[PDB]
C-alpha cells in the first residue's frame, strides 16, 4: 500500500525498452514519453543495486561532458550488473556502450525543452581525444600495418563452384520462406548496417558520413538512368 | 594538363568506328614508385659498398 | 542406446543392452561412482528418472553395497540414510568462488587461449564430505 | 484525361452506340503483378543463394561460426562463395578467376577501417583482401531485430485503397532476413572491388574518398539488369544536418 | 546518502515557485529538475500524500476523487510550507490547472534518432514497356514443351 506499491513489471519492461533502445541502438520504435523516464529512474532507485550506476548516472546533472574516472574494480562490478540488470546473453556489453548511454544521459537533460525536438544528436564527445582527425590520416595508418600484415589462409583457388539441384527441396524451402514480409523486415536489417556504419568509431568520428552515404540510394536512380540510357 | 588521352579505332573500308579515352595519372605516379625505388637501392648499395671496404 | 553403440564397436548391434549394463557394473565398486550411462538411464524415463513429466530430478540414486559404512549417491560419497547434504557445511565460501576472482580467472584463461567465445567456469561444490 | 471513348455502328448506320472508360485500375492491376512477380523473382534468388550456401557442412548455425574466432577457413570459403554468386548473378556465365587469391581476419579495432568492412589490395603480386571479424559480429549482434512495424504509405483512395482488395533444418526467418546484410555488403564491395580491377588506383583514392561520383563510370558499365534496390525510398531527414 | 538534499530541496522549491506562480509552465528549467522532484517526493514522507496524485496522473487525464477536509488542509500545510513566502495566500483549485500542465509536459515528446523512409511507387509507365516480340519467345516456351 506504500507508494512503492506499482506496476514494477511495467516500469521494468520500460527500462529494459528504453536502454534497448538508446544503448543497443535496436530498432524502430516510438519511444517518445519523457514521463516514463522517471519511472525508470525510480525503478532503478528502488534498490541500491543500480542505484550504484546511478552515482554514475547523476554526473550528468553537472553537465559538462567530462570523461569519468574509473574505479577499475567498482567499474567492473558495474559492467557486470549492467549486464546482468539487463538480462542480456552478455553481448560484450563494454565500457564503450556504457559511456555512449552516459553521453545519452548528458545529452537529454541538456534540454529545458519541452517542444517536439527533431534533434538527432549522432555525435558523441568522449572519443578519448583532444578533438576529431581526418579519417585519411588513418587512411595511411591502417593500411600501413595491414600491408605489413600475412595472410591467415590459403586458397587452393582452382577452378571451383558449387551449386544443388534438389529442386522440390528448393521448393520446400521456398513454401517454408513464404509467410514473411520481408519487404517489411530487411529495413530494419539496412538500419543495422547504418548504424554500424557510424558506431564503427567512437575515434574521431566521420562526420560525412551523412551525403555520400545519401548518395549510395541515389545509385538506384542512377540505375535507373542507365536503364533508361 | 589533364591530357585525357583520346583514341580512336577502325574497320578498314571505314565501316565504322570506336572511340576510348585514358589517363597518364596512374602511369607518371608508377614511373615515380619505379625511379625512387631504383636510387633507393643504388643508394643503399654504395653504403654497403663502403663499409665492407673499410 | 542404439547411438551409443554405434559410436563404439558395434560387433553385436544385437547385443541385450543388459551385456552393457552389467559390464558397467564390474567397475563401480572400484571407482565407488555412478556411470552416467546408468544416470541416463533413471533421467530419460518419462517418470522414474529426473522425469521430463515433472523434471525431477530430485529423485537422485542413493546407491549402497554389502559392509558399506557409505554409500554413493548421485552426486558423490554420503553418509548412510540422511538427506543427501547438511544445510549447514563448511560452506562453498564466497571468499572462493567470488564472482570477481572468477572472472579474472576466465580472462586469463580466455586470454591464453585466444579464444572468443563458447567458455564458461563454475566453481566445484561440496556435500556432506568433502 | 484518359475518359477513352468507343463508338460502333451497324452497317447502313442504322444504329451506332456509345461507351467509355479509363485505363486507371487497369494500370493498377499491371503496376500490382509487375511488382508481385518481381519480388517474386528476388525472393527465389534469394532462396536459391541460401540453399547453395546449405552445402557447405553447417555443422554450426551461422552466428556460430563468426562467434568464434579460432577458425579463419569456414569464414574465407563462405566469403569466396558469397563473392562467386555475386559476380555470377552479374555475368550469366559460371567462371573461376586468377586462381590464386587470399585473406586475412583483421581482429583489432586498432586495425579496423571506418565505412567499409572489407577491402581489396589488388595486386600485391597477387589480389589479396582483409575483412572485419570483429565488426562482423557487431552486425551479429541481432538483439537489434523485431518485425512488428507499420509500413509507410500515401493517397490511399486513390493509390493503395485498390492494393487493399488481394490476397531437419526447418530454420526460421530471422537468421535469413540476416543474410541479406552481407549480400549487400558484398554487393557494395564489389562495386569498388569490380572498379578498380577494371581501371586506375586513381579511381581507387576516389570510390573510397566518397562513393558519390562513381555513378559516372557505371554509365554505360551496368549490365542492363537491376539489383537489390526495389523500394525506392531509403532516406531520412537530410536539411536537418544543421552545421 | 550521496543525495545533497540541501540542493535537492532549493531546486524542488525554487522551480515549483516559479511553475505554481506561473500556476503552469517554467521555460528556463532542465528537464532533470522534474526527476529531482519526484526523488525529493518519495524521499519525504510529508509529501507522499500529493505524490500519490500525482503519480495517478502521470497517465492521461486521470481524475481525482474526493478528499476530506483533513486531507485538503494538510495538502494546503504542505504546499505553504514548501513555499514559505509572504507573497499570497493559497487556493486549493489552482492545483488542478498545475495538474493540466504536468500532464502535458510529461505527455512531451522526448528525443529522436534517425529512421529511414522507405515505401512508394518505385516506378511507373516512366519506364521500358513489354511489347510482343519478347513474349513471342517467351511463348515458344510451350512449342518446346509440346507433350
Amino acid at each position: 500500500p506504500s507508494e512503492e506499491l506499482i506496476n514494477m513489471r511495467r516500469y521494468r519492461n520500460a527500462a529494459r525498452k528504453l536502454i534497448h533502445h538508446y544503448s543497443l541502438n535496436s530498432t524502430s520504435s516510438t519511444e517518445y514519453k519523457i514521463s516514463d523516464v522517471v519511472m525508470t529512474m525510480i525503478f532503478l532507485l528502488r534498490s541500491e543495486k543500480y542505484h550504484s550506476l546511478f552515482k554514475l548516472l547523476e554526473t550528468t546533472f553537472d553537465d559538462y561532458t567530462c570523461r569519468p574516472q574509473m574505479t577499475q574494480v567498482q567499474t567492473d562490478t558495474l559492467l557486470d550488473a549492467v549486464r546482468s540488470l539487463l538480462e542480456m546473453p552478455s553481448t560484450t556489453i563494454d565500457l564503450t556502450t556504457v559511456d555512449i548511454m552516459r553521453s545519452s544521459f548528458a545529452r537529454c537533460f541538456n534540454s529545458p525543452i519541452m517542444r517536439y525536438a527533431k534533434i538527432v544528436l549522432l555525435q558523441n564527445v568522449a572519443l578519448q581525444r583532444d578533438k576529431r582527425t581526418t579519417l585519411e590520416e588513418l587512411l595511411i595508418e591502417r593500411g600501413e600495418k595491414i600491408q605489413m600484415l600475412q595472410p591467415q589462409q590459403y586458397i587452393n583457388s582452382g577452378t571451383e563452384i558449387p551449386f544443388c539441384d534438389d529442386a522440390e527441396f528448393l521448393n520446400r524451402l521456398l513454401k517454408h520462406i513464404d509467410p514473411y514480409p520481408l519487404s517489411r523486415m530487411y529495413y530494419n536489417a539496412a538500419n543495422t548496417m547504418f548504424y554500424t556504419t557510424m558506431e564503427n568509431y567512437a575515434v574521431s568520428n566521420c562526420k560525412f558520413n551523412i551525403e555520400d552515404y545519401n548518395n549510395i540510394f541515389k545509385v538506384m536512380e542512377n540505375i535507373r538512368k542507365h536503364s533508361n540510357k | 594538363k589533364c591530357n585525357k588521352v583520346r583514341t580512336v579505332t577502325e574497320i578498314v573500308n571505314s565501316d565504322e568506328k570506336i572511340q576510348k579515352t585514358y589517363e597518364l595519372a596512374e602511369f607518371d605516379l608508377k614511373n615515380l614508385s619505379s625511379l625512387e625505388s631504383y636510387e633507393t637501392l643504388k643508394i643503399k648499395l654504395a653504403l654497403s659498398k663502403y663499409m665492407a671496404m673499410l | 542406446i542404439k547411438q551409443a553403440q554405434s559410436l563404439l564397436g558395434i560387433p553385436d548391434y544385437s547385443q541385450t543392452v543388459v551385456d552393457f549394463v552389467k559390464m558397467f557394473q564390474k567397475i563401480i565398486f572400484p571407482y565407488q561412482l555412478v556411470p552416467n550411462v546408468i544416470i541416463k538411464l533413471n533421467n530419460f524415463d518419462q517418470m522414474v528418472s529426473s522425469a521430463p513429466n515433472k523434471a525431477e530430478p530430485y529423485k537422485k540414486i542413493r546407491l549402497f553395497c554389502k559392509n558399506d559404512s557409505i554409500a554413493i549417491s548421485s552426486s558423490g560419497i554420503v553418509p548412510i540414510n540422511m538427506p543427501d547434504f547438511s544445510p549447514p557445511n563448511t560452506f562453498d565460501y564466497s571468499d572462493y568462488a567470488n564472482r570477481t576472482n572468477i572472472n579474472f580467472v576466465t580472462q586469463r584463461v580466455l586470454t591464453d587461449g585466444g579464444f572468443s567465445s563458447g567458455i564458461t567456469v563454475t566453481p566445484v561444490k561440496y556435500n556432506y564430505y568433502l | 484525361c484518359n475518359k477513352v471513348r468507343t463508338v460502333t455502328e451497324i452497317v447502313n448506320s442504322d444504329e451506332k452506340i456509345q461507351k467509355t472508360y479509363e485505363l486507371a485500375e487497369f494500370d493498377l492491376k499491371n503496376l500490382s503483378s509487375l511488382e508481385s512477380y518481381e519480388t517474386l523473382k528476388i525472393k527465389l534468388a534469394l532462396s536459391k543463394y541460401m540453399a547453395m550456401l546449405s552445402t557447405l557442412e553447417m555443422t554450426q548455425p551461422l552466428l556460430e561460426i563468426f562467434r568464434n574466432k579460432a577458425d579463419t577457413r569456414q569464414i574465407a570459403a563462405v566469403v569466396f562463395s558469397t563473392l562467386a554468386f555475386i559476380h555470377n548473378r552479374f555475368h550469366p556465365l559460371v567462371t573461376n578467376f586468377t586462381n590464386k587469391m587470399e585473406f586475412v581476419v583483421t581482429e583489432t579495432n586498432d586495425t579496423s577501417i571506418p565505412g567499409e568492412p572489407i577491402l581489396f589490395t589488388e595486386n600485391e603480386g597477387v589480389l589479396l583482401c582483409s575483412v572485419d571479424r570483429p565488426s562482423i559480429v557487431k552486425m551479429l549482434s541481432r538483439e537489434f531485430d523485431t518485425e512488428a512495424l507499420v509500413n509507410f504509405e500515401n493517397d490511399n483512395c486513390n493509390v493503395r485503397i485498390a492494393k487493399t482488395f488481394g490476397a531437419d533444418f526447418s530454420i526460421t526467418e530471422v537468421e535469413a532476413t540476416q543474410y541479406l546484410t552481407l549480400l549487400l555488403t558484398v554487393e557494395h564491395a564489389y562495386l569498388h572491388y569490380y572498379i578498380f580491377k577494371n581501371y586506375g588506383v586513381f579511381e581507387y583514392c576516389k570510390s573510397l574518398t566518397d562513393h558519390s561520383l562513381f555513378t559516372n563510370k557505371l554509365r554505360s558499365t551496368m549490365s542492363t539488369k537491376t539489383s537489390n534496390l526495389l523500394l525506392s525510398k531509403f532516406k531520412f531527414t537530410i536539411e536537418d544536418f544543421d552545421k
